[PDB]
DNA sequence: AGATATATCTACGTTTAACAGTGGCCTTATTAAATGACTTCTCCATGATCTAC
C-alpha cells in the first residue's frame, strides 16, 4: 500500500531566539512574520529541524553520509557519491549535488510561534570600562511555544525500517539552530498530533491555537476538533498525546465526541510505543 | 450569593424600615399645617450615628433605633442572622453600613 | 455593557446628586449679600477626600458625605449594586470615582 | 473619525482646560515677583507624571490634577464617555495622551 | 555514553535591580518583558549568570583566559589563543574570535522573576545644596525570587572533570552584576531541580511557578507534577532540594505518588554531594 | 363578630475660621557590532551533413 505519517507538534514554554536573520545595525532581529490574525509572529525555519534531525542519526550511530565536526564546525562527505540504500540522511532527507538527486521522504515546514510577538528585545553589553565599537548590543527574543508541520512517506523510503529512527528523533529531538549561550530553548515535544493513514489527505497541519494572546495556556483549535466532529479524519488513524491531553479530557462531552474512540495518552511515550507498534505491525517489520 | 454580602443587605432592608416606623411615629406626631421634621430628623439621626466612642456605645443606640422603629417583618424573618451580624463585625464598619442605610431609604417612598 | 462599568458611572452620578444637596445646603445656610463659598467648599472637599488612612477613614467620610447630600435618585433606583460596591472594592479606586465625580458634577452646573 | 478617536480628543482638550485652570490658579496666586513659574511648573507636571509606575498612582495624581483644574467645559459636555474611557483603558495609554495633551497647549491669545 | 544536566533553581526573596535596561530618563528601568499570563515580569540577563561563573572560576585558582581586573575594571586575556585543553573558561563558555570558535559547555536562559513587577520605584538625591542635573535620579527594584533555566552537555566538555566546578559554582554564585551597592541580592538558590540523564530530552523547564501575586509561597508547579505522575521524566533521573522539598513533603498521597521515589534532599549540600557522586561514577573520574 | 375611628409626647443645635506647601534638582560617561557567505545544474537554435528507404 501506501503509509504516510502527519504530524503537528508543539513545543514547551520558554524564551527562544533560534532564527535571527539578517542584522540590522546593532539589534539581532529574529526571523518573524505574518500568520493568523494578521499579527507578527516569530518563525523557525525547518532546515533547522531536518538538521538537528541530521545531527541526531549521526549522534546515535546510524551511517549518515554527511558528518559534522563539533569541534571544527565543519561539514565532511564519507563518500562524493550519494548511495540512499546504505546512509540514513540520503535515503531520508535526500540529497541534491548538481542518480544525482532525490526526492526525500521527509517533508517539513516552518516553526510557527503559537503566541504573536509583541517585539521584546534584549541588551547585552561587553563588561569592562575598556569599551569599543563591539560594547553594547541588542538581541531579540521571544516566549512562545513552537509549532511546526511535518509529513513523510514510508513507502518512499528505501529501507522502511528507516522511519523508526526519525520518529526517535523527533521525540528526542537534540538542539535546534538558535543562540544557546543566551537562549537555551528546549525544542522536545510536549503535545502532538499525529496522523497514520493510507490516504494522503491531511488535516492536523497547524491544530493548535491560543487561548489568550500573551499566554501559555496551548489548547487545540475549534477546525481540528469540529473537522473530527464532522465525519472526516477517522478517529482510528488519529494520534494525540502530550500536555493537551488533559485540556482534552477536561472538555465537556468528550465522552460523547468521536474524540473520544481516538488513540490519547498523557505520557507521550506510550503513543509513541503504539504509534511504532502500528507502524511496525502494517510495514511488516 | 456571597452569603455575608446577604446579611449585609437584609442589614440595610431591616435599618431601612425599623428608620420608616420612626417616620411614621414622628409624622404621627405632628399635626396641623407645620412642616414635619424629617430633614432635621434625618440630620439628628446621622449626628447620633457619628456620635459614638465603640462597642457598647453605639450598639445601645442601633438597638433602641431598631426598637424604637417597631416592628420589623425583616428583622422577624431574619432574628439570628441580624444578630450575629451585630454581634460580630467591627462597629464602625456597622456604622458605615448604617450610614449607606440611612441614604438608601429613599426609595421606599 | 459590562454593568460593572454602568455601577461605576451610577455611583459617579450618586456622589454628584449629593454634593448638589450639599451645594443647595450650603446656599441655604449663607445669608445677607455674602458670596456663597462654593469654590471654597469644593477645595475643602478635595483637600478632606485625599486625606485619608485605609479603610474606616474616607469610608465613613464617603457615607457622611452621601447622607449630607440628602434625597438622591440614582442611588434610589439601585441599591444592591451600590451598596455592594461601596462595601467591596479597594477604597483606592472608590477615591479615584469621587475625585472623577468632583470634576464632573459641573456639567450639571 | 471613529468614535474611540473622538473621546480620545476630547480627552486631550479635558487635559487642556485642567492645565488651564492650574496655571490659572499659579497666577493668581503667586503675582508677586517678575513672573509666576509656568515653565518650572511645566517641568515638574511633566516629571510628575512620568514618575507614575502603575495605574494606581497614575490614576490617582490625573484625579487629582483635574479637581484642581476646576470647571471643565470639555468635561461638563461628556460625563460617562470619559469617564468609561479613563477607568477602561491602560493608564499608560492615559499616559501619553496627557502628554501629548500637554505639548499641544494652545496658550490664550 | 551522552550525558546532560538540565537544572532550574529558585532564588531567595529580596529585591533586584540586577539589569536595569536603558536608563530612560532619571528611571534606571529594570528590564522587563511579558511571561506567564500576560503579566510584565522582570528580568535578569543569562549572560550575568556566565559572568557570575565566570567570575566564580577566576576567584578560586582555576586557569581561565579571561582575567577579571577588579581594580581598572577591564578584562585581560592570558592568551589570544583560545585553549579549551587548558583553560577552564574556554573549555566551559566557549569563545569566538570574529580558529575553533568551540560550541559552549553551558547553555543559559535568561532568569525570570516568579512574581508580576508593578511599578517598584525609588527615589535618589545627593546630600544637599549645589544641585545639578545629577542631584535626582530614581531605580527600579523588585522584591520576588528569581528563576532560570541552564543545561550543561557533559560529554561536550574536553576536560570531563569539569563539570564540578561549575556545580560548586551555580551553588556558591557570587554576585550577579547588578546594583550591589542599593540592592545587594544574593543570586544563591534555595530551591534546586536537577536531572541528570543520556539522552537529549529536556523537560524540568521553568516549572517553578507560583503566581499568588505579591507573596513569597514558591509553590513548585502543576504541569511538571503532572509530567512526573504520568510516567516520563522518571523519578530516578530527577535530583529535586531546597526549601520546595519542605511543601513537597506536606502533599497529600505524597508517600505513594511516584515523587515520592525521586533523589529528595531537604538540605542542599547533600544532594549536591550525591549529584557529584552519581556524575564521577558515569563519567568515570 | 364585623367595621371603623383613633392614638401613638420630645427635641434641638449638629461648628462656626483660616490654610490644603513653601525650594532645588528631573542623570551625570560610553559603547550605536564585532565575520563570512550575495547560487548551486540543465533545459541552446539552426543549419550542414549522414544515412535509411
Amino acid at each position: 500500500p501506501n503509509y504516510y505519517l502527519y504530524g503537528t507538534v508543539l513545543t514547551r514554554y520558554g524564551l527562544a531566539s533560534l532564527n535571527h536573520d539578517i542584522r540590522r545595525g546593532n539589534k539581532t532581529i529574529l526571523q518573524k512574520g505574518y500568520w493568523n490574525n494578521g499579527k507578527i509572529h516569530s518563525f523557525v525555519g525547518s532546515s533547522a529541524i531536518r538538521w538537528a534531525l541530521r545531527f541526531y542519526l549521526q549522534k546515535q550511530g546510524y551511517l549518515v553520509n554527511r558528518v559534522w565536526d563539533e569541534e571544527e564546525h565543519i561539514n565532511r562527505l564519507t563518500s562524493e557519491d550519494f548511495d540512499p540504500e546504505k546512509f540514513y540522511d540520503d535515503d531520508i532527507f535526500g540529497f541534491a549535488l548538481l542518480p544525482n538527486q532525490r526526492m526525500g521522504a521527509l517533508g517539513m515546514n516552518m516553526a510557527v510561534s503559537l503566541t504573536p510577538y509583541d517585539g521584546a528585545v534584549k541588551l547585552g553589553a561587553k563588561s569592562g570600562r575598556e569599551k569599543d565599537s563591539t560594547s553594547l548590543h541588542f538581541t531579540e527574543y521571544h516566549a512562545t511555544r513552537y509549532q511546526y508541520y511535518f509529513g513523510i512517506d514510508a513507502t518512499h523510503l528505501k529501507d522502511f525500517s528507516r522511519i523508526l529512527p526519525m520518529i526517535d528523533g523527533i521525540m528526542n529531538l537534540p538542539k535546534v539552530g538558535g543562540s544557546s549561550n543566551i537562549f537555551n530553548y528546549p525544542f522536545c515535544p510536549d503535545s502532538l498530533v499525529f496522523q497514520w493513514t493510507n490516504h494522503f489527505a491531511s488535516y492536523i497541519s497547524y491544530c493548535f491555537e491560543y487561548c489568550d494572546p500573551k499566554s501559555k495556556e496551548a489548547k487545540l483549535s475549534q477546525e481540528f476538533i469540529d473537522e473530527v466532529e464532522c465525519g472526516q479524519i477517522d478517529p482510528s488513524k488519529l494520534w494525540i498525546g502530550g500536555t493537551i491531553v488533559k485540556d482534552l479530557q477536561q472538555l465537556d462531552n468528550f465522552e460523547s465526541s468521536p474524540l473520544n474512540k481516538a488513540h490519547i495518552y498523557r505520557n507521550r511515550n506510550e503513543m509513541i510505543e503504539a504509534l511504532k507498534t502500528v507502524i511496525k505491525r502494517d510495514l511488516g517489520l | 450569593n456571597s452569603e455575608e454580602d446577604k446579611q449585609y443587605l437584609i442589614f440595610i432592608k431591616v435599618f431601612q424600615q425599623a428608620m420608616k416606623g420612626n417616620f411614621a411615629k414622628i409624622y404621627a406626631k405632628t399635626e396641623e399645617g407645620k412642616d414635619p421634621p424629617i430633614k432635621k430628623k434625618v440630620e439628628r439621626l446621622r449626628a447620633e450615628l457619628n456620635y459614638c466612642y465603640d462597642e457598647l456605645s453605639f450598639k445601645e443606640y442601633l438597638s433602641d433605633f431598631l426598637v424604637r422603629g417597631g416592628l420589623n417583618k425583616y428583622f422577624n424573618e431574619h432574628q439570628e442572622e441580624i444578630a450575629l451580624l451585630i454581634k460580630k463585625s467591627p462597629w464602625q464598619e456597622i456604622r458605615i453600613w448604617s450610614l449607606l442605610a440611612i441614604a438608601s431609604y429613599k426609595p421606599k417612598d
